């Protein structure tokens, strides 16, 4: 699945393979223009080059948010800090979970029957924490806000590396 | 530890201005705001003479190195220069456009710092009586000024709560002490090493400052520090007591290793605002405001 | 900072200043005037401290003591008197043979001073009485001999009127080292004045043919008696041919400064590398008399017909002392600040 | 004399700069040369061309100490180039501290801070009768906020521009609303 | 008989010294050319050439260029005060003028 042309953070290091985001110095958040509306859309994020001293806050955000909003600013954006697993949501800092390894296959998912929610930290099918609950309905483009210029890829295939086991999803060969 | 009253030196016709010992440590003369400066003793209250010849009020009075030549911070924009052994009104310092509250000397005893209510700290002389330089420090009137131990640094205590430290050679700021609250700083002084300053601000919370870094170290609790320019002193004759004025008919004297409530003197009938210690003896000066008009020398 | 660069005022108060010298600490500067007036200033606040109108006669030499209290007089009637910074009174008085050029105390005792006439060997006295110790010099032909102590107080280096150096002991006259320098081609020439540093044992040779040589106070002791050392650094000038009048050192043995005698100039070399690095100037047609380096800060005092100029680095004012949280930048400084978006030790207050 | 526990003992000001005084084509920057040639000499002029002293409009104003001719640059307004949602956190923070907002934007994606880091270019009041304006240039992509002039300006005048609350300018056709 | 270090780097310079001393001998400026006068003169020429090439290269970068064409030398000489007072009567080839329109001509 290809990425966006205009709905992106412009000054980031755009890689030519069209499946890899490379960052800058600072929290300028790219929102790739293919995200959920209803039901289910699951994809994985393969990680190629994750050097240390990075805050890879990953999660969900809306097109209402700023492009310069770090992911973890408001009630719409979520947060997952590297150091001491801390959540930063509605500007609330509470040391939540532990850190995370290097070189796995990441990937998040929301389960909403058309609402009953699965907003839970997902990593190779291993839970790191139940994140939040009961969002409103809108558009949720995936949001990437990085601290270094780390080479990280993305996956869209049906044959996942480590999916959530017994997952209700939809393939990315329909709307992307 | 057993300070006992020897003599009560009353007689001031108006509010007692300040008690200041002699720098060589033999006098305790006391002045008042009645435009009259008397010459009292320190051990029995030995009286010499009363200075007359001012035009308006008196905030601060000073001394010499031999404890004879005098000057007072007069409230007619002047600083009339006086003497004990001759009594002649020596000179009169103009150059003010507002009232004058405090003045002091370098230890070389030939310069006059002038932190007045015109808010620009000038630098005056004794031999020539000449305004050398100007420190336009604050937009608030000066509460106190002080040189350091040798005569090389001037602290700026003002209403806004900025305890800056000023150069003497060419006269520039070196550092600005800051605080979240905005208390009026009343009266601070340096340490015998020049690296500590006890803060006396109008917030009912004293502070002691690490000078070389810029942090607070040891404080006090349970004290009335609200209204006027409340003075603070040192004590090394007994313990490491901290002699300070008090508004509740007491004299705030406690130790700084202990930081407790261990000794409370009493007997005054108004707000005690000026205290000082004799440099060697166990003599603590004390003189409250207008409704007391007495001097209580509690001697150990 | 380093070596001075800019003019920075003067003190043109006292008429007809002639000589100047410092203490150990760098806060005392007496000036023997053209009529016996001895004036001290301040340095931190720069006020005139004490005029000592001692003699009716002019003064040509002075020296400070180790305690910071005692001075020494040298008038045109050979009067050597002990003074004090508390009283300022006359103690001693007697007449030498007519010339007296320069005196120097012993460093580690204020008992003894080393006094130098023109046409005689230098003589060491005490301050208890008029005892004098006769010092022997090798030539004893012209008797135009200069002498000075070293830094720590081990020996006495002497310089004859012919170009040979003797190294004697302060009491027993132990000739332990000597050397003759190969002065050019044929003529070996005399020595004007030898001065000594404060860190180490380096010193300088000031000849009468306008060449400065650099030596150490250990290499000559290693070479022993009648050795041939080499100059550690040669210093000279070629363009204006540059006669010299006064020599001294920098703060901790870093640089070497030497005032001139013709063009009212100050030159700053390097003892480390060995090249000239800055030329100073001033009034074009005056006459340089005495140059003193300041021991704990880069200040140079130069007397040229009363005027004492103080080259003092030209400090530059700025912000960030007013508001120490605001940093006055130069260009665009963009960044993000936070990656994560939101004991009873008794220290003496009287530690004197 | 020791009887006045009197008010006005609070400042609420980190800038106590205000003192008693408050005194109110030969070159390169007025040529027709290309822009970075003037941009070099910009900093050699702006460090000593102007001054900051007390004004009757709002505290401290900008009285220049050189007779500026029309058309040339004066000074650059530079600081922390902030990015667009830290603006709101700093609005809440300086609302909590009580110090006004100093934020000019280069574009509508990146703003420039002045309170934390900057220069002496902060002392430019808004007025509805200006004599200066603003253009952004391209010094190798690293754009800037540099202020030109409009007319012939003499020694002792305040410099203002339009920022685009009742204003304290008193213009002949004043808008009195800064939105 | 050993190696011979030149007089161009014995003083730490760049302009030659033997060529300058030959041009002071082969010119009949005087009889006897002194000791270090060509060294002094070569240092002076170095200083002037560095002074003009600094401004030349700076303007060459600021016109988005990499080589240097003589318009840059024209600008670098005629902008400064001191070099304009020295090089009074000199026409640089391909030079051009400085932009100067009077006050009363433009509307
Ligand atoms: N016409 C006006 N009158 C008063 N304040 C104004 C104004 N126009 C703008 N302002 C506000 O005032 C600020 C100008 S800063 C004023 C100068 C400086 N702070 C001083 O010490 O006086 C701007 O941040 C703006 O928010
Ligand atoms: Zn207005």
């Amino acid at each position: 699945v290809l990425l966006a042309l205009h709905d992106r953070a412009p000054q980031l290091k755009i890689s030519d393979d069209r499946l890899t985001v490379v960052g800058e110095k600072g929290y300028s958040m790219v929102r790739a223009s293919h995200g959920v509306r209803k039901g289910a859309w699951y994809f994985e994020i393969t990680v190629d080059e994750m050097p240390p001293d990075t805050a890879a806050r990953l999660g969900w955000s809306q097109p209402l948010g700023n492009l310069q909003a770090p992911l973890g600013y408001d009630k719409f954006s979520y947060s997952w800090r590297s150091k001491k697993g801390t959540k930063f949501h509605q500007s609330i800092g509470k040391h939540y979970s532990s850190g995370y390894g290097q070189g796995d296959v990441l990937g998040f998912y929301i389960n909403l029957p058309e609402p009953h929610s699965e907003i839970i930290f997902y990593k190779n099918g291993v839970n790191q924490g139940v994140a939040y609950k009961d969002i409103f309905e809108g558009v949720y483009f995936p949001a990437i806000s990085l601290y270094k210029s780390c080479t990280v890829s993305i996956n869209f295939g049906p044959c996942f590396k480590y999916p959530p086991k017994d997952l209700t999803y939809r393939p990315m060969s329909d709307m992307g | 530890p057993n300070y006992a009253l020897k003599f009560t030196l009353a007689g001031h016709t108006k509010a007692v201005s300040s008690v200041k010992f002699s720098p060589n440590g033999e006098w305790l003369a006391s002045s008042s705001a009645d435009k009259l400066i008397k010459i009292w003793g320190a051990y029995d209250g030995k009286f010499e003479k009363t200075i007359s010849g001012h035009k308006l009020g008196i905030s601060d009075v000073a001394w010499s190195s031999d404890s004879n030549l005098l000057v007072s911070a007069s409230d007619d924009k002047t600083l009339k220069i006086w003497d004990v052994s001759s009594g002649k009104c020596l000179k009169t310092l103009k150059g003010h456009s507002n009232y004058v509250f405090c003045c002091n000397f370098n230890p070389q005893s030939n310069l006059i710092v002038s932190g007045s209510f015109d808010e620009s700290v000038r630098i005056w002389d004794v031999k020539t009586g000449k305004c050398l330089k100007t420190l336009p420090a604050h937009s608030d009137p000066v509460s106190a000024v002080h040189f350091n131990r040798d005569g090389s640094l001037i602290v700026s205590s003002s209403y806004d709560g900025l305890c800056r430290i000023w150069d003497t050679a060419s006269g520039q700021c070196l550092k600005t002490l800051i605080d979240d609250d905005n208390p009026p700083v009343s009266f601070v002084k340096f340490s015998p090493n020049g690296k500590y300053i006890l803060a006396a601000t109008l917030d009912n919370t004293l502070k002691l400052w690490d000078y070389s870094k810029g942090k607070c170290l040891k404080t006090y609790t349970g004290h009335k520090n609200e209204k006027y320019c409340i003075f603070a002193n040192f004590s090394v004759t007994g313990g490491k007591w901290i002699v300070s004025g008090s508004e509740d008919n007491l004299v705030y004297i406690w130790n700084l290793q202990t930081k407790e409530i261990v000794q409370k003197l009493q007997g005054h009938t108004d707000v005690v605002i000026s205290t000082a210690c004799h440099p060697t003896e166990n003599i603590i000066a004390s003189a409250a405001l207008e409704n007391d008009k007495t001097i209580k020398l509690w001697k150990s | 900072q380093n070596y001075p660069e800019e003019a920075d005022g003067t003190l043109d108060c006292i008429s007809m200043a002639l000589t100047c010298t410092f203490n150990r600490w760098g806060t005392l500067l007496a000036v023997g005037c053209n009529d016996g007036r001895i004036v001290i200033w301040d340095f931190l606040t720069r006020g005139i401290a004490k005029i000592i109108s001692a003699h009716i006669h002019p003064v040509c030499s002075l020296c400070w003591s180790r305690d910071g209290h005692k001075l020494v007089s040298a008038s045109t009637d050979n009067i050597v008197s002990q003074w004090d910074v508390l009283s300022g009174d006359c103690d001693q008085r007697f007449r030498f043979p007519s010339p007296i050029l320069k005196v120097q105390y012993h460093p580690r005792d204020q008992n003894k001073v080393l006094v130098c006439p023109m046409k005689s060997a230098p003589v060491m006295l005490t301050l208890s009485d008029s005892k004098h110790v006769v010092l022997p010099v090798d030539d004893d032909s012209d008797l135009n001999v200069v002498a000075s102590f070293d830094r720590r107080g081990e020996y006495i280096y002497t310089g004859n009127a012919k170009g040979k150096i003797l190294v004697l002991k302060t009491d027993s006259q132990d000739l332990v080292a000597s050397f003759r320098v190969t002065t050019g081609t044929s003529n070996t020439t005399a020595i004007k004045s030898i001065e000594f540093a404060r860190k180490g044992s380096c010193f300088l040779i000031n000849t009468a043919d306008r060449i400065i040589r650099v030596y150490d106070g250990r290499e000559i002791l290693t070479c022993g008696r009648d050795g041939e050392p080499e100059p550690m650094q040669k210093l000279q000038d070629l363009v204006n041919r540059t006669p010299w009048k006064k020599c001294c050192f920098s703060g901790d043995g870093e640089y070497i400064v030497a005032g001139s005698a013709r063009q009212h100039a100050l030159y700053i070399w390097e003892k480390s590398i060995g090249n000239l690095v800055k030329i100073l100037h001033g009034t074009r047609g005056e006459l340089l008399l005495d140059v003193a380096w300041h021991p704990v800060r880069p200040i140079i005092a130069s007397i040229s017909s009363g005027v004492v100029s103080i080259w003092a680095q030209n400090q530059v004012e700025n912000w960030s002392a007013f508001a120490p949280d605001f940093k006055e930048l130069d260009e665009n400084v963009e960044y993000e600040e936070r990656e994560s978006e939101f004991e009873d030790e008794e220290v003496d207050v009287t530690s004197v | 004399a020791r009887a006045e526990v009197h008010l006005r003992k609070s400042a609420f000001d980190m800038f106590n700069f205000l003192a008693s005084k408050h005194r109110q084509a030969r070159r390169a920057t007025s040529m027709d040369l290309p822009m970075p040639m003037r941009f070099r000499h910009l900093k050699k002029t702006s460090k000593e061309a102007v001054g900051v002293y007390r004004s009757p409009i709002h505290g401290r104003g900008l009285f220049c100490k050189r007779n500026i001719d029309a058309g040339e640059m004066v000074i650059e307004y530079a600081g922390n180039v902030i990015r667009s949602i830290q603006t709101d956190k700093r609005e809440k923070y300086y609302d909590s501290k009580g110090i006004g907002c100093y934020m000019f934007r280069i574009d509508d994606s990146e703003v420039v801070d002045a309170t934390m880091h900057g220069n002496a270019a902060r002392f430019i009041n808004h007025s509805c009768e200006p004599n200066c304006y603003s253009r952004v240039i391209n010094i190798d992509g690293q754009k800037h906020i540099v202020i030109f002039a409009m007319r012939k300006i003499y020694r002792g005048e305040e410099l203002t521009y339009d920022y685009k609350l009742p204003c304290n300018c008193g213009a002949k056709k004043c808008r009195k609303f800064l939105n | 008989r050993a190696k011979a270090k030149t007089r161009s780097s014995r003083a730490g310079l760049q302009f030659p010294v033997g060529r300058v001393h030959r041009l002071l001998r082969k010119g009949n400026y005087a009889e006897r050319v002194g000791a270090g006068a060509p060294v002094y003169l070569a240092a002076v020429l170095e200083y002037l050439t560095a002074e003009i090439l600094e401004l030349a290269g700076n303007a060459a970068r600021d016109n988005k260029k990499t080589r240097i064409i003589p318009r840059h030398l024209q600008l670098a000489v005629r902008n400064d005060e001191e070099l304009n007072k020295l090089l009074g009567r000199v026409t640089i080839a391909q030079g051009g003028v400085l932009p100067n329109i009077q006050s009363v001509l433009l509307p």
